[PDB]
């Protein structure tokens, strides 16, 4: 065989930044690079080196010397060009009464760039104004000039086909057998880690495949975990009722791992917070001494209670236990590095900004090491162990003062910026555990057996079953 | 001016991709590194990008018109979307933001996108099996690379035309034929003056509603998946673009497994140990389907094996 | 265009100066690839393009690039050096500023064909001197 052909069914919708073509569809420069590791990864039975001199002896590679890459063509096209366009906020907003029939919105969602789009500039694709009448309770107008300069649209297309072509007979066949499990155990697109692209193989070459998700998910990943999500009724709305809550939900489930849920009467800790107290070194997250660090100076902080310390019920305390400063760590880097924090002081229109920078340009981001699947409304969290080189690293932090003052007549418009002088801590403090500094040891395997393993008052705050740990 | 290309208002597309690019404007800095990453360079940049790829091309142009009287009728295929790049090779570069990093394949003259004959030629030849050269280097893919070759050869002949059973030796004598215009060997051929193959150049045809050329990003994430990734931007040719495919095709004579001459194959056939199954016949049609089937497999241009350059009928 | 042996002499120097010829007659492989691309850039999109790209120091690349466009200013200087009174009223015959950013000097002298054409012939003239010595 020279030509293989694939029909693939989407999922969840995807992320993409080329949205304007008709034709635009999952990228196979994406696609191949992903599709070469795996092959080579499963060649060798989980190792990469023996796979690729699996494919070196075969002479399945484009060069043998340098590069991972299998001698194939691939190409990914639409065959119904009708597609499902939709607006993938972190913020909810009224629906607005007047939109295309193709027009859907994902309210609560992981994916928090383009959070513009639905805000009061003439730029924005959703614009909210106070509604008449009645105070509050605005109502949103749809722009569609707006909506045609968006970067990134979330796209979901019918049926589609891919055709993987080489003259190579084994090496369709390996990509036979490798193909159904590739795009259970990837996604595709922008913030692909939270579900956003997620495919599965139908038609391989006009036969019907039956790959378990499950187990498929098993072999591939350390650990696996499944949510129930509720079946609710009135499953005719199959897009937005059911997209909505499962969004929202991973948003919730990660908010609560990766610091913690603040939202009316109703308090989680950061499960990772929680984590690192536990085990000896009782790391305090960095969050802890950010903010003591600002009470310090003349800044006043707003908040009615006071920062957490340790894992029990109440105790928001301002000052460490007594005999020596707790041991803190940069526990969120772990999980995603982030940029600035912003911290919001009590004191309206002005807030504190902290930069997080690599105390020597090595770590210039880091890929959240959980991955989040969503296969026939099913909720799967797969993952693997982190990456070692971000474990003990320095950071610097640069502490500014930010005043979004009250408008000059014209324009609306802040440029203030200000040097908060911070007391910094030295770098080699205490041999080198100051706040600074990565945490030594860490284990994802061992995290998410205590995150879900969590309780309090009753049940799982993660209600997942643990198919894989 | 700024959409519909033809010859009287239009700005040379290779012109201002290679030339005009880089034009010196004041208060535009591109010589230091705080200018390549100022924002005056890369709206400097954003509105030569603009200007670029604002242009669209007419069924009924005169430019097309005139290729299609001078190198007669075309193969009208469409662009499908992961683009289509051609000349990528090509330095266009600076080290500023928002540039084109890669090079693109313009005419001359005309200055629309086009793919030159010798890009179709090689193409259309790395699809048969005497293509990779009998060297030290290649003697070791040299036996796989003709036997996976020659069976995709053979399916493809049998069904763009009649003959039923085709040897190793006729394919090879066919594309020689096709290709070289002479014999597995060295020896030439006495052939007429429109017994040749001749590869054109294939021209952008026609944009129904929309420009012809959009810019496309390939972002290389480092082996270090903890550095920041590279985002390169390049120009390509849009989907849903047709591109015409100019070929001069004869009649190609099998006979014994040998390439005959027309006239050579009228004396054969006029003696009397003429055996019709040794006689093989494709014709121009046939060939043009052959290529045609070719294109629609493996595509043509730059970054073929990611999707780029992929072919569907008009 | 015909290289003279003279030119061939100052881009030796001029590769020995700024350092792409080590002691031992040997220099990175990663040049020959440089020099050929900077000819290649010159003619393609144009002199300034491609001096603005191989004159940047901040790069990603496994070598110091700029030092072939710090061996062109030098060959040009010599060039210029040995230009006759004659010459002088038709070509400019001024010394390049070891300090000035080349790019700029092009520039402010403008696009004219006698910079294009000398930096054509010493970039020819590099490509020649480095097929004289080793690849490491």
């Amino acid at each position: 065989m020279n030509q293989l052909t694939a029909i693939l069914k989407q999922h969840t919708p995807m992320i993409h930044f080329q949205h304007n073509e008709s034709g635009a569809t999952l990228r196979a420069s994406e696609v191949k690079p992903l599709l070469d590791k795996f092959i080579l990864t499963k060649l060798g039975n989980g190792d990469i080196r023996e796979g690729r001199l699996y494919a070196k002896k075969n002479n399945w590679l484009i060069d043998n010397e340098k590069n991972y890459a299998l001698n194939y063509k691939l190409s990914i096209s639409l065959q119904k060009k009708s597609r499902l366009e939709y607006l993938i906020t972190s913020s909810t907003f009224p629906l607005p009464t007047e939109r295309p029939s193709n027009f859907f919105t994902i309210q609560n969602s992981p994916y928090f760039a383009q959070e513009k789009c639905v805000g009061i500039n003439t730029n924005s694709t959703i614009i909210l104004k106070k509604s008449n009448s009645d105070p509050r309770k605005k109502e949103a107008e749809f722009k569609e000039k707006n909506w045609s300069q968006i970067d990134k649209k979330g796209l979901e297309w019918q049926d589609f086909t891919i055709k993987i072509f080489s003259l190579k007979g084994d090496l369709i066949n390996k990509i036979q057998t490798y193909l159904p499990a590739f795009f259970i155990c990837h996604n595709f697109g922008t913030r692909n880690n939270k579900g956003f692209g997620s495919f599965t193989v139908e038609y391989i070459n006009n036969q019907k495949n039956i790959c378990n998700v499950e187990d498929t998910l098993k072999e591939n990943f350390a650990f696996v975990y499944k949510k129930k999500i509720a079946l609710s009724r009135q499953s005719t709305l199959d897009f937005i009722y059911i997209y909505n809550q499962i969004f929202s939900t991973i948003k919730k489930d990660y908010q609560i791992l990766k610091s913690g849920y603040n939202f009316r009467n109703e308090y989680i800790k950061s499960l990772l917070f929680c984590y690192f107290v536990s085990k000896y070194p009782n790391y305090r997250w960095e969050k802890r001494k950010m903010k003591q660090l600002i009470k310090a100076r003349g800044y006043e902080l707003k908040g009615d209670h006071s920062p957490i310390s340790g894992i029990r019920e109440n105790d928001n305390s301002w000052n460490d236990p007594n005999p020596n400063g707790y041991n803190y760590a940069y526990i969120r880097a772990i999980l995603g590095l982030a940029e600035q924090y912003e911290f919001q002081l009590e004191t309206p229109y002005q807030k504190a900004i902290v930069k997080i920078k690599s105390a020597n340009n090595c770590i210039s981001r880091y890929k959240s090491p959980l991955l989040f699947k969503i296969i026939n409304n099913s909720i799967y969290l797969v993952g693997n162990e982190i990456n070692t080189e971000i474990l003990n690293k320095p950071f610097q932090y640069s502490y500014i003062e930010q005043t979004k003052n009250k408008n000059m007549r014209t324009g609306k418009s802040e440029i203030t910026e200000r040097t908060m002088h911070i007391n910094e801590i030295e770098m080699n403090y205490k041999n080198r555990i100051n706040y600074h500094y990565t945490p030594t040891s860490f284990s994802l395997i061992d995290f998410m057996q205590y995150a879900m393993s969590y309780k309090k008052n009753g049940k799982n705050i993660l209600n997942y079953i643990p198919l894989k740990q | 001016m700024p959409k519909n290309y033809t010859l009287q208002n239009a700005s040379n597309l290779g012109w201002l991709f290679y030339k005009d690019y880089y034009r010196q404007e004041p208060n535009v800095d591109f010589i230091s590194t705080q200018g390549k990453e100022s924002d005056t360079t890369a709206d400097f940049f954003r509105k030569t990008n603009q200007r670029i790829t604002a242009y669209q091309l007419n069924s009924e142009s005169p430019l097309v018109a005139a290729f299609n009287n001078h190198f007669g009728t075309p193969l009208q295929l469409k662009t499908i979307y992961p683009g289509l790049i051609t000349g990528s090779g090509l330095p266009h570069q600076t080290g500023s933001k928002g540039e084109f990093k890669l090079g693109f394949q313009f005419d001359y003259t005309t200055g629309l996108p086009y793919i030159p004959g010798s890009s179709i030629k090689g193409t259309l030849r790395s699809m048969f099996p005497f293509s990779l050269k009998d060297k030290g280097s290649t003697k070791r893919i040299l036996p796989e690379y003709r036997k996976e070759r020659m069976e995709y050869i053979r399916d493809l002949i049998i069904e763009v035309t009649n003959i039923n059973e085709i040897s190793d030796t006729e394919i090879q004598a066919l594309e020689y034929a096709i290709f070289t215009n002479s014999t597995p060997s060295g020896k030439t051929i006495e052939f007429s003056l429109e017994e040749k193959d001749v590869f054109y150049d294939a021209f952008v045809a026609d944009s129904k509603d929309g420009v012809m050329l959009s810019d496309d990003y390939i972002t290389p994430h480092g082996e270090n998946p903890l550095k920041d990734p590279k985002p390169i931007l390049f120009l390509k040719i849009r989907p849903d673009v047709t591109i015409n495919f100019y070929f001069k095709l004869c009649t190609t004579h099998l006979y014994k497994e040998k390439v005959c001459s027309s006239k050579q194959i009228e004396e054969i056939k006029k003696q009397n140990d003429f055996s019709s199954s040794d006689y093989k016949m494709i014709t121009a049609h046939q060939k043009r389907n052959l290529f045609e089937k070719i294109l629609l497999c493996i595509g043509i241009g730059a970054k073929t094996n990611i999707g780029y350059g992929q072919l569907k009928k008009l | 265009m015909k290289i003279s042996k003279k030119q061939i002499e100052y881009a030796i120097e001029a590769l020995r100066a700024n350092n792409i010829i080590t002691n031992d007659n040997q220099y990175p492989k990663v040049f020959k690839g440089y020099i050929s691309s900077f000819g290649a850039a010159v003619i393609q999109s144009g002199l300034i393009p491609a001096i603005i790209f191989f004159e940047n120091e901040d790069n990603d690349a496994n070598a110091d690039r700029h030092k072939i466009i710090g061996v062109l200013k030098d060959i040009i200087n010599a060039m210029r050096q040995q230009y006759t009174v004659t010459d002088a009223t038709i070509l400019v015959s001024s010394q390049i500023p070891a300090n000035y950013s080349m790019a700029q000097y092009i520039i402010e002298h403008g696009n004219t064909d006698q910079l294009l054409k000398e930096i054509t012939e010493a970039a020819v003239a590099m490509k020649l001197a480095l097929r004289m010595y080793k690849s490491e």
